[PDB]
């Protein structure tokens, strides 16, 4: 089992289409009634969803949010008598000091609703966080939920879907959230990288489109945990095999770009998998862990000539200090299979260090000629000093000299 | 139970039956006996027209229960396919995964290893498009060097069907498979040279120094892949696809399956003959050696004077492009220059003999019939013979 | 059709090859202290109620032969406590002609040789998470655990999915009775070639240090992590040796 | 299999009507799809086609061109949803050296492309390509391919269709693009000539019907690797045989010209290949190599008695310093066989030299004033000289003196 926790209005979107992806797979209605075709399903439920005494299913998702816009929206869409009423949470009435105020101030209903939600679970294994990292909302207040959680259930995993702001276009103080979204996330977090940039490149080569994106990316991320089969049966099994991430998925293809029947082997997708084409993030930088999961019918002969192939193209550079992985999954019996073979990529490289490089350079270039400090002095964390912004930068600055 | 096991016993034959009519008799008891045990099958003038009776009848069931239950014909045609190189498109990809392996020595072979190899081949090409059945039966055997002297394909056929082949047929294939192997390992070395003279002069064209020898290199090998690309057709036209006519021609009409033997005996008799495998032509197959190995020596004499020419031309690449020390390269540039000649009677020398190999070959030639077309096809134009 | 032979295999392979996990991750979590304990010490009454509740909650609920699963302590491991542990089954008169006691055992083999595996790499992982928060050992566990994950990737999607499939269509053209026992005999004797069961006895001696080395972690040093590096690589350079000399068995290297 | 590299309208539309022609001959639906007739076909596929997932085969082809009209076009027709889309490029936005430096800065889409297609073959034997040689854009694109290519794949045969410019006819600046091209061709290409003078000689006595034709040859061509038979079952076989080239085909009649079914043996066939007339390009000068391709029913003791017959007659002249070939195929099974017999031949003989002599001829007659010089000074590669044209008549003239 597992909890979703998503802040902010991206947050709040990404569940919305996640969850739309979601029902969709598994054949539950939009009310949360079951379909007749689906019901001697074979598919594993308890994972993402518990069902109700009157045969409904019910997310194992919270809703945060500094402003009720967006979820009222959400409550309006055909998909909002799915949610659970009690664990939605809306504030009575764009900064990270403030939402870690306001966290601070909000302790007791929030973690009332976890805990009411985590007791319902006899095995549960993780934590999944959704949120984006520059807005107010969300990386103030996945910094306080982050920080308390560690605290309070130590043996539990953590993983996050972290939104990156965009940098080629030029939030006017992303830098200081971003930066301190990012101490909190070293200092507490498990263990998925995601930025506006390439993510639209990508897209490009609404929110709605690209956040559909982003839920096919952990819709398939989450494939072979909903589906039981030999290996990998296991949240803590990914983490191990592979401990900053980034993903690439390869039939990123529209509704109407299915015209284009490709013979789709397991060797083409696979390498396709590994160019910076595909990667959706934007010094002989190098690989740190390559796994790669493949839905569909498969023939592990295949996936044996593809590595060997692969590993004497030597299309990839690995680290020299220490000696990948390609599992395999079935795809719901529901969704057309347009897609012969289909394939899944989350990799840690190491180039990822650049991200940092980028936005402790803009940090440093705030902080030079002290930038929109007056609302941070405001907020109590902030009221005598910045020693807390000084001591992200340098564990963010370590963190790079790791790397 | 066709070769033994009956014999017609001169000594109590009726007079009123004359000998002939005793043979057809003998036939129509074994024809029902062998229906019965092997094939797995169970059911005066009038006098005359009863044998006949019970041959028109006895012998045309015993094609039908031997075309439908075990297909004695469609092995016939995969028998030419395969074991005697009838397919092509599958011989060359097999041609090409057996390079890596045979270059071996024979010792570091075994046979465990090259069916993985053999069985990608037939999935490749476009023989997999074909009977299951036949294909369950074609595998490789070891010949007991070098790997390209112990491979071989062996198509083993036991039960009903091995009746009609009698292990002299598999003692007879695989005695001209050897003869189409070497004139097809021939053949794709010479069209590997030429693939390396068509990536040759698109490098080193900008010595004019080196084409005065390399020259000779290109005319002694198109004057090889004619000798070589003319007899890979009297293969084909003279042996195979005339000699196979003369069996599918007498098989549509023949019957009684002892027309089908000794129209498949003889098919295996002129093969040999207009082949040059028999006995008493051993004087020319031992000649055609000697032009084999000639193409091989080549080989050797090629690399060497190509390899030599890519060395000198890659040092005075970085000798200029670091730069941009002067006399001490001009002694070998220089040098160079003076070790062409003796590189130069190699290939006056090789071809020299060349010619007085092929010119002796065609005088052994004038010997027993069929030979007189090749000679035709080598002498075309008239370049030997003066 | 009636006393059905293919849909009674399939509730072999759920619980003796290992095809369902979702039982498993849950019955080891369950019995996993009541298991180190030594032999001779636990009482099986208590087991068979752990097994019997692991079944229900998982989902292998939705099986109907789920009821002829026994717990059968073993006496002697594959050549205590927990190495001595290994499922049982009970089959009728008319379906037992097929698997017997005699071709039952062989289930039971290659069950516990993947229970080991199974067993290894779920406390070799479990550590993983003791030293998330003295940093050279991490890089020999990343050398550990990304051998048997890559053992038990060649044992079960290469070995025994490959053979089963065959062995399902190998029954729809069966004729007789003296053809299914050919069949089913023909799948296991394949099994335990390609797997390293039938010697390679230098693989037990190889996991031993594997469990040894968790143990060590389990105690929170710094000149006994770089000896388990110099044991270890040795025996599996041993390993990839011997599995080098052969007529797959070839393919391994490449896993 | 191999690989199809088209340039500039020219090579655009020759690729359009090649395929278009394969299509025909392998029962190939015009979307991809296989017709019913043709389902248990014999006829190799891979050669020039791949298939795919969905059932349709896909050819292995790469558009190329400076402008987006004629490929709009292309796209605009019944066979538009065959092509691959990946494949195809555009430029976003008539000169060698333009051509060349935009070749220097497309290197790597292009090349991206070509890995991708190689990478999805198990045996490539060689490229195949078709551009013009005066147009600006086919001249220098093909120019840097070739080079790169060359570079790139130093293990792969290299063919073209090299279409040369009409000279009874008065591209202002053709010399110094054709010029160029051959230079390029010499040091790099490993093997088809084609003038529009000759070839609309042929026909009369629009471009469509002129590359219906040229696609003709090109298809004949490569027949027998198509079809497998007994002997030259490779393309490298075939270049062996010969090693520049012109062209011939007997049945170059119009659909309307059926009406004289004349007993067409294969003697007047391979007679009828030898003229000049037949040679759809327009000192005792004599043959290299002759090579007769002949479809339809053909029996070996006719071959040599034509053989004899022309020997003895001495209608051609060889060599005197060295010491022809007929090779036999298979006709499609769909096409209606019309010709009981026919002939394509290739050859190579001393006159083509002729060509460059006109072209240096034009060449020389403008390098000694100074025409047209303006653009070409304004691209980097001649910015500072042209010691590049120098070097490359100097290459023509080194081979026209070898011939």
């Amino acid at each position: 089992e597992i909890i979703t926790l998503q802040l902010g209005q991206c947050g709040n979107q990404i569940g919305f289409e996640f969850w739309k992806q979601l029902c969709a797979e598994h054949g539950i209605s939009p009310e949360g009634i079951v379909e007749e075709f689906a019901t001697e399903g074979t598919d594993r439920k308890d994972v993402f969803f518990y069902q109700a005494d009157d045969e409904h299913y019910i997310p194992r998702a919270v809703l945060l949010d500094l402003e009720p816009r967006v979820i009222h929206s959400i409550l309006n869409s055909p998909y909002a008598k799915l949610y659970n009423p009690e664990n939605i949470y809306l504030s009575e009435h764009n900064n990270w000091a403030s939402g870690f105020s306001q966290g601070e101030k909000i302790h007791e209903d929030i973690f009332d609703i976890i805990d009411r939600e985590a007791d319902g679970s006899d095995s549960l294994e993780g934590f999944v966080l959704c949120h984006s990292i520059a807005g107010g909302t969300g990386s103030g207040l996945g910094s306080y939920l982050l920080e308390r959680l560690n605290d309070r259930y130590p043996k539990k995993l953590v993983q996050t879907y972290s939104v990156f702001p965009n940098q080629d276009e030029m939030v006017v103080v992303q830098p200081y959230n971003s930066l301190l979204t990012l101490k909190r996330l070293t200092q507490n977090a498990d263990c998925v990288v995601l930025d506006n940039t390439a993510l639209n490149r990508i897209a490009t080569d609404s929110f709605s489109q690209i956040n559909q994106l982003v839920s096919t990316i952990m819709s398939a991320s989450t494939t072979t945990l909903r589906y039981p089969g030999y290996m990998n049966n296991d949240l803590i099994g990914l983490i191990a095999s592979l401990i900053f991430l980034m993903t690439g998925y390869t039939p990123l293809t529209t509704d109407q770009s299915v015209a284009s029947v490709r013979k789709t082997t397991v060797l083409d997708v696979m390498r396709r998998l590994l160019q910076p084409k595909n990667v959706m993030v934007s010094t002989n930088h190098c690989y740190i862990a390559i796994l790669n999961i493949i839905q569909g019918e498969v023939d592990p002969t295949q996936v044996h000539k593809s590595l060997q192939r692969i590993r004497e193209r030597k299309l990839a550079n690995f680290i020299p200090w220490g000696p990948i992985q390609v599992a395999l999954s079935r795809k719901s019996p529901y969704l057309p299979s347009a897609h012969r073979v289909s394939g899944l990529m989350m990799a840690n490289h190491t180039s990822i260090s650049s991200l940092f490089e980028r936005t402790c350079r803009q940090y440093d270039k705030l902080r030079k000629r002290e930038a929109f400090l007056e609302q941070f002095r405001k907020e109590d964390m902030f009221k005598d000093n910045f020693d807390e912004m000084d001591t992200s930068r340098e564990i963010v600055q370590q963190l790079i000299d790791e790397y | 139970l066709w070769h033994d096991k009956y014999t017609l016993r001169k000594s109590m034959i009726p007079s009123f039956m004359t000998m002939d009519q005793s043979r057809k008799v003998l036939l129509i008891g074994k024809s029902i006996n062998f229906l019965h045990q092997v094939c797995h099958d169970q059911t005066e003038n009038a006098f005359q027209g009863k044998i006949d009776a019970a041959y028109f009848e006895t012998s045309k069931y015993l094609l039908d229960v031997l075309n439908k239950k075990y297909s004695l014909l469609d092995h016939m045609q995969a028998m030419r396919r395969y074991l005697l190189l009838g397919q092509g498109d599958f011989i060359r990809h097999l041609m090409d995964l057996l390079k890596p392996e045979l270059v071996r020595p024979a010792t570091t072979l075994y046979q465990h290893n090259l069916t993985g190899i053999l069985e990608t081949a037939v999935r490749a090409t476009n023989a997999q498009f074909d009977s299951p059945e036949i294909l369950r039966r074609l595998d490789v055997r070891l010949l007991e060097d070098t790997g390209w002297d112990v491979f071989s394909l062996d198509y083993h056929v036991d039960g009903p069907i091995a009746t009609v082949f009698t292990r002299e047929c598999m003692s007879h294939y695989l005695r001209v498979f050897n003869f189409l192997w070497r004139a097809k390992r021939m053949e794709y070395i010479l069209t590997d040279i030429r693939k390396g003279h068509m990536c040759n002069a698109k490098l080193l064209r900008n010595m004019p120094e080196f084409s005065g020898v390399l020259h000779q290199c290109h005319i002694l090998a198109s004057e090889m892949v004619h000798f070589i690309h003319q007899m890979q057709y009297y293969i084909t036209f003279e042996v195979l696809e005339c000699s196979w006519d003369e069996l599918w021609n007498k098989v549509q009409q023949a019957q009684d399956l002892d027309h089908i033997i000794a129209a498949h005996e003889v098919f295996l008799d002129t093969i040999i003959s207009r082949c040059l495998l028999d006995s008493d032509s051993r004087a020319l197959l031992n000649q055609l050696r000697a032009v084999f190995d000639q193409i091989i020596e080549l080989q050797n004499a090629q690399d060497a004077i190509y390899r030599a020419a890519l060395e000198e031309l890659q040092r005075r690449l970085q000798f200029e492009e670091k730069k941009k020390e002067e006399e001490e390269e001009n002694k070998r540039i220089g040098e160079f220059k003076e070790s062409i000649p003796k590189m130069c009677s190699q290939l006056r020398i090789l071809t020299h003999f060349y010619q007085g190999i092929v010119q002796q070959f065609l005088v052994l030639l004038t010997t027993d019939e069929s030979l007189r077309f090749l000679s035709f096809r080598l002498d075309f134009n008239e370049h030997y013979k003066a | 059709e009636e006393k059905e032979l293919v849909a009674h295999l399939r509730s072999i392979k759920r619980y003796f090859l290992m095809d369902q996990g979702d039982f498993f991750v849950h019955f080891m979590d369950l019995a996993e202290e009541e298991l180190r304990k030594p032999v001779e010490d636990i009482t099986p009454p208590r087991l068979e109620a752990l097994l019997e509740l692991a079944l229900r909650m998982s989902t292998a609920n939705t099986d109907p032969f789920k009821d002829d699963l026994k717990i059968d302590l073993m006496p002697h491991d594959l050549i205590s406590g927990l190495e001595a542990f290994s499922f049982d089954y009970i089959v009728k008169w008319p379906l037992s002609l097929i698997i017997n006691r005699k071709a039952l055992t062989r289930y039971q083999m290659l069950f516990r040789h993947m229970f080991y595996c199974k067993h290894v790499e779920r406390q070799l992982c479990s550590v993983w998470i003791s030293n998330k928060t003295f940093a050279g050992a991490f890089t020999l566990r990343q050398r550990m655990l990304n051998f048997v994950q890559n053992i038990q990737y060649y044992m079960m999607f290469e070995v025994m999915e490959p053979t089963w499939h065959i062995l399902e269509k190998n029954l729809k053209s069966a004729s007789n009775i003296d053809d299914v026992l050919g069949h089913h005999t023909g799948f296991l004797d394949t099994c335990l070639k390609d797997c390293m069961l039938t010697l390679l006895k230098v693989f037990s001696k190889l996991m031993s240090v594997c469990v040894m080395f968790t143990n060590c972690m389990q105690k929170f040093f710094e000149a006994t992590i770089n000896k388990f590096d110099k044991n270890f690589s040795a025996h599996l350079l041993d390993l990839l040796a011997r599995l080098s000399i052969y007529s797959g068995m070839a393919s391994v290297i490449s896993r």
